[PDB]
RNA sequence: AUAGGAUAGCGCAUUCGGUCGAAUUCUUCUCUGCGGGAUUCCUUUGUAUUUGCACAAGGUGAAAUUUUGGGCAACAGCAGGUCUGUGAUGCUCCUCAAUGUUCUGGGCGACACGCGCACUACAAUGUCAGUGAGAACAAGAAAAACGACUCGAACCUACUUGAUCAAAAGAGUGGGGAAACCCCGGAAUCACAUAGACCCACUUGGGACCGAGGAUUGCAAUUAUUGGUCGCGCAACGAGGAAUGUCUCGUAGGCGCAGCUCAUCAAACUGUGCCGAUUACGUCCCU
């Protein structure tokens, strides 16, 4: 079948499923539960200065949110500067020749603090984030649920 | 009981990729931890599945094989694993089986492609001054 | 030039119902230049016939899609 | 090309000449003798007297070679 | 345990292996533990100018390099046991610095 | 892509605050054919106004027409901050105000005018048709 | 328990054989999963011939500066139109390629007045599958088509020896010229 | 911080140019002929290579104390920590730079530049160079200027390793009529001794060794 | 249509050396009028010994030149 | 699964570079001083062949022909360029209201226009919005001076705050003399079955021009220094006449990144890596 475990394995973690799919579920989820802080300026505001236009997304907050959980997952101790390089786009600047710039670290900020309010995150010790027990288990806990096509 | 592991590398431009093959419970293969069937696009993924399609999943049985690929881009990073993941499986058989197994393997894999089991050589060339790459010159005026 | 229309109405909503299956190719851009209508329009309702299973999808992507009637 | 130029055409004279009992027809042992009794810094040199030597040794088995005495 | 470490840092690579291999030799004299020797990554310092003094003619270029050789050998020995190893007349142009590992 | 009947009272062009706007187009791709509203602008205009952008203009009521219009005239009433106007501080009048439709050309009239008045280089420039930033 | 390849893992290689003789050595049904193949096929004079005749199809859709080097991109487009191909001909696209390519390019030529020459097999199987990749690539430029639906119609229309095809229309247009010049 | 390594050797480069040229200008006219420096935690010693080793000291070390007095003034070195010593060159006549001074010096004496420069020539070669070729050209004759240059022997003049089997020296006069540019270029001889001569064989000679 | 086969090239023949001259011997039924019967032909494009050609007329015949 | 295809697994199931765990074992990957390795070496019911020098295909092989790419590069010259690199220099000019030198302010940028090079485009092999996976060359801080008493600060960067609300900022706390910090160097071309918006129009293409706010570098920003925000977009441009440049494989093209100039500023140059072809492997028609 397509949800049948493939021999032996059972349970699923991170990296094994989908990343979109993943992410896509988890934002439907801090969505749903209605516990994550919203900003009042994600209604206005782009999600890097590079972005030409507004993120085009009503739920682009919890999608983003959802990432970065996830970048916290794989690559323990980042911080806002090293998630900017993960969501930098390139800019276009006109009859100029376009550059690569990495995004603002606002959202980024305001996205690691709904997560740390939440409890999934925590300030990492010397520096940078990490995912606590809890986000640990949130994370692999979702992704068998993405494995097994129950989504919300 | 005993470990049964081999290691093997590939390479395709910058490109590294270093595959730990372990005999294991059941068949597992992941490339920077992602599973087969996880790795996009699926033109690459097709790529990567010719190290095991062109000789059968019967002599991956109970391999479990880890490919870290660093340097190079996508693609690159992609030969670079399906050359580890085909090395790794000759090796294994190279150490735990006997040579007639393993040539019937290594003419299987390079029946199909060289590049399977044999390094591309292939290198950036470098700039030249007076050239805006390789071998383009400046633009040349006269009136 | 040509003037595609940016909503249905029931006219060409019907003929959308009705013509478009049985039609060995589907695809929005043909669609749109048979009813006259707008491919963002034609993309969405061969969606919503692909749901009610009147057409089945033969090759999906993110920017194509490829439809064809059900046996 | 590979056309030899005259200092290695030269040299593998001048090997032949003093060393015609030490060497035969495979390439690979008669690389190994001149490298004992040559003096040069490249080894590219080296590799490429090895192979006209052994062309001559070759030569010589089919008659004589001019050029090469073996008085 | 005091674990001292030598670095030999020269721009020519005759003169710093020569310096190291008398250190090697040295050191294994006094029957002290080594590791390395270890060649780290050898850096090249590179000029790119024009040839010409004037600004006539094709741009040609002249591409000026100097490359950087260093060596690290760590030797467990006290610190007048490495003043005796190091004791001895090295090349011109060649650095070797003597640190204590934390 | 709504999947929607066009309604009985579709207007292929709508008039919204003195412009001809295209009822053919998304509701904030027809907004910023007013001028003095851009992209940005009107997909606040359009979030302020409780009107989704995935609506065709011309499907727009008029009740919905004057709420984007008061929206457009007085976006500061609407809580939309002060950053992200046209006049933040009007050089004459020294409020921050939002400009549109053709209060645009008539405000950038009055600043050359102003400009020229002073004899101020910029102004000069303006004057003689040139470039007045670096340019060359 | 090793498989013979499958194209997207959809479409089988057995039994593909082009119709014509003369090209029967030029055109490659070596059995591939996907148009994408880091070889050096420019090394020798024809041994880009022995390159798989999907590749080479993809290749060719790699043209302008904003096609240049997007292979990923070519191999999608050949996915999506061998789908196509498959609905409209309700056959093996593979085949209707292969018959596509060997009709494309004229058999005769005129060269420099002008006079009629011969063209080699190799030359009509790479001015087929240039010409095609040409014909699609300026009937989707400013139009409501797709790429995958251009190239589609236009293989299609080249593998029955339609009028229509752009790359049939240059063939007979080149051939009857040559034919004047003799 | 303590500078990069480098930052370092930039600045060693850098030190040893300027040493260079401060002492190609003061010992001009004593067959100045180059300059090494050995640096210890005790003290930097600085070697001066001269063919008039003499007047590089003069009476009781004077003139090598004052070379000293300007190198601790300049580089700003403590007392007892620079020390100079003056060697003098085995064979002048394989040296470029001593050659090419002592052409100058016999220009400057009014002397023909035929005889000046044939003179370099009849000396060098008599020192076991394998050859020998100097150059003089600017204003030689009359208000037109031409180059004039004088060989002898053998001489090589690509690849690499001529950078090694030749030695190269150019100097400028300061003639009434304006200045004249004087170029000695020396073919070291190879010889298994590293002072005067590569020590290496020819990259393109090949030699078979004889048999017992 | 017929078919020849390339049995020799000659050469590289015309000003730019585009156009080739081989020698095509067609290949014909056994007991056809056209066994074994070879011509010289001009080839545009790439062509090697053993290459097949598709005839339009085999009337002409190249000029030696 | 909102409709959910195709794509390996079917003695011990996988995962966690913060789990800021602890010990054994090692060099497969990385670093590199000296080596090895390739040369027409081997074969041909080939070419050419008195011979010789060789050539062509195919083997062997990581690599198969100057391996690949550079550097160096003779002898004769040119009234080519440089007296705007030098304390290179002859003659000559100025030399105390100076053609020396310094300071202030302008100019080198001015615009009916012509020309050479480059950048950005004319869109759906696309533009936006989101998400994924992912390089390589490289750079980084100071004194016979300033403070303490040899050390600190200059330079680069990470983390955190700013933040109970835009960007750009501003601030702290560390680290790095550079395989040590940046750094597991999250470049974007690219990918996405993202069930996303647009639908062939000078249009959500293009982004030139111009208006207001604010920040930063500097002793000084007017002639916008440079970023960032909202507006303008109705400025042309829908693929470009005659002519013309460069190029044969990791090449062309496309894509970025670093260094360099640099207090601030790259559409330049010097390098670097990434995605990666078409065509020919020929000739002397043109130059
Ligand atoms: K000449
Ligand atoms: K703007
Ligand atoms: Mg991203
Ligand atoms: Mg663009
Ligand atoms: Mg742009
Ligand atoms: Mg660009
Ligand atoms: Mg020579
Ligand atoms: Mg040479
Ligand atoms: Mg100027
Ligand atoms: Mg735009
Ligand atoms: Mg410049
Ligand atoms: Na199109
Ligand atoms: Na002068």
């Amino acid at each position: 079948n397509k949800i049948h475990r493939i021999g032996k394995r059972k349970g699923a973690t991170l990296k094994d499923v989908s990343a979109w799919r993943w992410i896509k579920t988890a934002a439907r989820h801090f969505k749903q539960e209605g516990k994550i802080f919203v900003p009042n300026c994600t209604e206005i505001m782009k999600s890097s200065h590079g972005r030409e236009r507004a993120p085009q997304n009503p739920d682009w907050y919890y999608i983003r949110c959802a990432a970065v959980l996830r970048a916290i997952y794989l690559r323990p101790g980042v911080g806002y500067g090293g998630l900017s390089k993960r969501f930098g786009n390139k800019k276009n600047y006109g009859s100029r020749p376009e550059h690569t710039v990495t995004s603002s670290t606002g959202p980024l900020h305001w996205a690691c603090k709904s997560l740390t309010k939440l409890g999934l995150v925590e300030p990492g010790a010397q520096s940078g984030q990490r995912l606590t027990r809890k986000g640990h288990k949130f994370a692999d806990s979702l992704a068998f649920q993405v494995q097994i096509r129950k989504f919300g | 009981y005993a470990l049964k592991q081999v290691q093997t590398f590939g390479k395709k431009k910058t490109a590294i990729a270093v595959a730990t093959v372990t005999k294991a419970a059941q068949c597992n293969i992941k490339v920077n931890g992602v599973p087969l069937q996880q790795i996009l696009p699926d033109t690459l993924r097709a790529k990567i599945m010719e190290a095991i399609t062109v000789v059968g999943s019967k002599y991956y049985s109970r391999l479990r094989i880890d490919v870290a690929v660093h340097g190079g881009g996508q693609v690159s990073q992609a030969y670079a694993a399906r050359q580890a993941i085909a090395k790794g499986l000759i090796a294994f058989f190279q150490k735990y089986h006997n040579e007639v197994e393993k040539a019937a393997l290594k003419d299987k894999f390079l029946a199909y492609d060289k590049f399977l089991l044999i390094a591309d050589p292939r290198r950036c060339e470098p700039k030249k001054w007076g050239r805006h790459s390789a071998r383009t010159r400046f633009t040349k005026s006269y009136r | 030039a040509l003037q595609n229309a940016v909503m249905f109405d029931k006219e060409t909503y019907d003929k959308l119902r009705s013509e478009v299956p049985k039609y060995k190719l589907i695809t929005p851009s043909i669609i749109s230049d048979r009813l006259k209508i707008a491919v963002s329009i034609a993309a969405a309702g061969l969606k919503q016939l692909c749901r009610e299973k009147l057409i089945r999808l033969v090759s999906c992507s993110s920017k194509t899609r490829v439809y064809t009637r059900i046996v | 090309g590979k056309i030899r130029t005259k200092t290695v055409k030269r040299a593998s004279r001048q090997v032949v000449e003093k060393y015609y009992s030490k060497l035969n027809f495979d390439f690979y042992q008669n690389k190994r003798v001149i490298m004992d009794v040559t003096i040069a810094e490249s080894k590219k040199l080296k590799n490429k007297i090895a192979g006209y030597t052994t062309h001559i040794m070759k030569r010589l088995a089919r008659g004589p070679v001019r050029g090469i005495s073996l008085k | 345990g005091q674990t001292v470490r030598l670095t030999i840092t020269s721009r020519n690579a005759k003169a710093v292996e020569s310096v190291t291999s008398q250190l090697l030799t040295r050191a294994r004299d006094e029957k002290v533990t080594i590791h390395g020797p270890v060649r780290l990554p050898t850096r090249t310092l590179k000029i790119t100018t024009r040839k010409t003094p004037c600004g006539n003619g094709t741009n040609t270029w002249d591409t000026f390099e100097l490359k950087i050789y260093k060596r690290i050998i760590d030797l467990h020995a006290p610190t007048e046991q490495v003043k005796k190893i190091t004791s001895f007349t090295m090349e011109s142009g060649v650095d070797v610095s003597i640190t204590i590992l934390d | 892509m709504s999947l929607t009947l066009i309604p009985d009272h579709f207007q292929h062009i709508v008039r919204l605050l003195n412009t001809n706007v295209e009822g053919k187009r998304k509701v904030p791709f027809a907004l910023r054919m007013v001028k003095g509203v851009g992209i940005r602008f009107a997909y606040l205009v359009c979030k302020k106004a409780g009107i989704d952008v995935e609506r065709r203009a011309g499907t727009l009521t008029a009740e919905e027409l004057e709420k984007i219009a008061e929206i457009i005239a007085d976006p500061a009433k609407f809580k939309i901050p002060d950053w992200f106007l046209n006049r933040q501080r009007d050089p004459k009048t020294g409020k921050t105000e939002h400009l549109s439709s053709s209060m645009v050309d008539t405000r950038l009239r009055d600043d050359l005018e102003r400009l020229k008045k002073m004899r101020a280089h910029r102004g000069v420039r303006h004057a003689y048709g040139l470039r007045v930033r670096g340019q060359h | 328990s090793s498989k013979t390849p499958k194209l997207f893992n959809k479409w089988s290689f057995e039994g593909l054989e082009t119709s014509e003789l003369a090209l029967r050595d030029h055109i490659s049904t070596t059995a591939a999963y996907v148009p994408h193949t880091s070889g050096r096929w420019q090394k020798r004079r024809f041994y880009k011939a022995r390159m798989p005749i999907v590749e080479r199809l993809a290749n060719g859709l790699m043209f302008k500066g904003r096609g240049n080097g997007r292979k990923l991109q070519a191999a999608r487009l050949l996915k999506h139109t061998l789908e196509i191909i498959h609905l409209l001909t309700d056959e093996n696209p593979l085949q209707v390629v292969v018959d596509a390519v060997s009709k494309g390019a004229p058999r005769e030529d005129s060269t420099r007045r002008r006079q009629a020459v011969d063209v080699s097999p190799m030359r009509r199987v790479n001015e087929a599958i240039y010409q095609m990749c040409k014909g699609a690539r300026e009937a989707a430029f400013r139009n409501l088509k797709s790429m995958p639906e251009c190239l589609a119609d236009e293989i299609v229309n080249a593998s029955k020896g339609s009028s229509n095809s752009y790359a049939i229309k240059k063939k007979d247009e080149v051939e009857r010229v040559a034919k004047a010049n003799r | 911080g303590p500078l990069s390594k480098k930052r370092m050797i930039i600045r060693d480069g850098v030190f040893y140019a300027e040493l260079f040229e401060f002492l190609k200008r003061e010992l001009a006219e004593e067959g100045f002929s180059g300059v090494s420096y050995h640096v210890t935690t005790l003290r930097t010693e600085i070697v001066i290579k001269a063919t008039k080793t003499r007047e590089v000291l003069g009476v009781n070390g004077r003139r090598i104390r004052e070379l000293t007095a300007c190198i601790q003034q300049r580089f700003n070195y403590k007392e007892g920590k620079l020390q100079l010593y003056v060697e003098r060159v085995e064979v002048r006549g394989l040296s470029a730079m001593a050659q090419v001074e002592s052409l100058r010096f016999k220009l400057l004496s009014n002397l023909q530049v035929r005889r000046a420069a044939m003179g370099i020539i009849r000396y060098v070669m008599e020192s076991g160079a394998k050859g020998c070729e100097v150059t003089v050209g600017g204003k030689i004759k009359g208000q037109r200027a031409k180059s004039m240059t004088f060989r002898d022997g053998y001489m090589i003049k690509s690849g690499t390793a001529h950078k090694s089997f030749v030695d190269s020296a150019c100097r400028h006069c300061y003639m009434r009529a304006g200045c004249i540019g004087v170029k000695v270029k020396i073919m070291l001889p190879g010889d298994s001794t590293g002072r005067n001569g590569p020590s290496e064989p020819l990259p393109d000679v090949i030699t078979v060794i004889e048999p017992k | 249509a017929q078919v020849g086969l390339i049995i020799k090239v000659l050469g590289r023949t015309g000003s730019r050396g585009n156009v080739t001259q081989v020698r095509v011997r067609l290949m014909a039924e056994a007991g056809s009028p056209d066994y074994n019967r070879t011509i010289v032909r001009n080839v545009k494009g790439p062509c090697k010994e053993n290459d097949m050609l598709s005839l339009m007329e085999t009337e002409r015949e190249a000029r030696r030149l």
